[PDB]
């Protein structure tokens, strides 16, 4: 079965899909996936693709 | 940029300025703490490979204000299909020397995965362009860093929304259109390198590279840029690999 071709299979960033209906989100590095199995969240000050005056204010 | 605004300060921080001989030459996108992403073009003419700076943190080239940090590029790496004086695989891959410090002002864009670049990013329309190019076709480059919004185009709907020219270069997979045809908005020549940046679910992602066009903003033409998405593993591989004596190095593609 396929996952990620339909809506990047629910993940904020990566996705990968396994046998059967099993799919694995995956984030960035400075990034690790939340308990919901779809979210990244930084690990480190300043992760790819986020803009520091912006997200502090 | 033409027909763009001022990036706010620390806005663009993956913003790369190259310089040789103190001299701009290209914009580039930092893509890590030691790599930075831009187009093969902007070394066609490169004879003093030893004075290559690339300048993170910038934004007023009219003054030092302390953001700046500026480092050596020990490597050049473009790909074996590249040929100079043409457009098709207009991609350099840029190692320094030393790593710079990621700070508020300094912070890399995502290079994303290529799936998921092909399967979603291509698809959000509007992208971020940036730069201290020209603002107007064979007008003067810009003191601050511009920056611009575009929508994408496919292929086939950007040949028929552009005017025919005479011995133009053919739009390949490894390229895509975004702008406008009214003459109004565009990256030009001295944003060469730089980043198409798209937007997905809070977070920056590079999708292109600042590559050619007819002029700068021409009535019938949209910017053509890098489709970055055919070199992620390509990028991968060689950000895996141990530098070699001479900065430029021809890698082979795919
Ligand atoms: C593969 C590049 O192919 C090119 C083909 C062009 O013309 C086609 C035949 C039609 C062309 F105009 C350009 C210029 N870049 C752009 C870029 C964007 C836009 C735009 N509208 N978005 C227009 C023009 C350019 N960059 C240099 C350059 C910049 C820095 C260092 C070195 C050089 C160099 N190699 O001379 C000289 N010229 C590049
Ligand atoms: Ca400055």
């Amino acid at each position: 079965q396929l996952i990620c071709v339909n809506e990047n299979g629910g993940c904020e960033q990566y996705c990968s899909d396994h046998t059967g209906t099993k799919r694995s989100c995956r984030c960035h590095e400075g990034y690790s996936l939340l308990a919901d199995g779809v979210s990244c969240t930084p690990t480190v000050e300043y992760p790819c693709g986020k803009i520091p005056i912006l997200e502090k204010r | 940029i033409v027909g763009g605004k001022v990036c706010p300060k620390g806005e663009c921080p993956w913003q790369v300025l190259l310089l040789v001989n103190g001299a701009q030459l290209c914009g580039g996108t930092l893509i890590n703490t030691i790599w930075v992403v831009s187009a093969a073009h902007c070394f066609d003419k490169i004879k003093n490979w030893r004075n290559l700076i690339a300048v993170l943190g910038e934004h007023d080239l009219s003054e030092h204000d302390g953001d700046e940090q500026s480092r050596r590029v020990a490597q050049v790496i473009i790909p074996s299909t590249y040929v100079p004086g043409t457009t098709n695989h207009d991609i350099a891959l840029l190692r320094l020397h030393q790593p710079v410090v990621l700070t508020d002002h300094v912070v890399p864009l995502c290079l994303p995965e290529r799936t998921f670049s092909e399967r979603t990013l291509a698809f959000v329309r509007f992208s971020l362009v940036s730069g201290w190019g020209q603002l107007l076709d064979r007008g003067a480059t810009a003191l601050e860093l511009m920056v611009l919004n575009v929508p994408r185009l496919m292929t086939q709907d950007c040949l028929q929304q552009s005017r025919k020219v005479g011995d133009s270069p053919n739009i390949t997979e490894y390229m895509f259109c975004a702008g406008y045809s009214d003459g109004s908005k565009d990256s030009c020549k001295g944003d060469s390198g730089g980043p198409h940046a798209t937007h997905y679910r809070g977070t920056w992602y590079l999708t292109g590279i600042v590559s050619w066009g007819q002029g700068c903003a021409t009535v019938g033409h949209f910017g053509v840029y890098t489709r970055v998405s055919q070199y992620i593993e390509w990028l991968q591989k060689l950000m895996r690999s141990e530098p070699r004596p001479g900065v430029l190095l021809r890698a082979p593609f795919p």
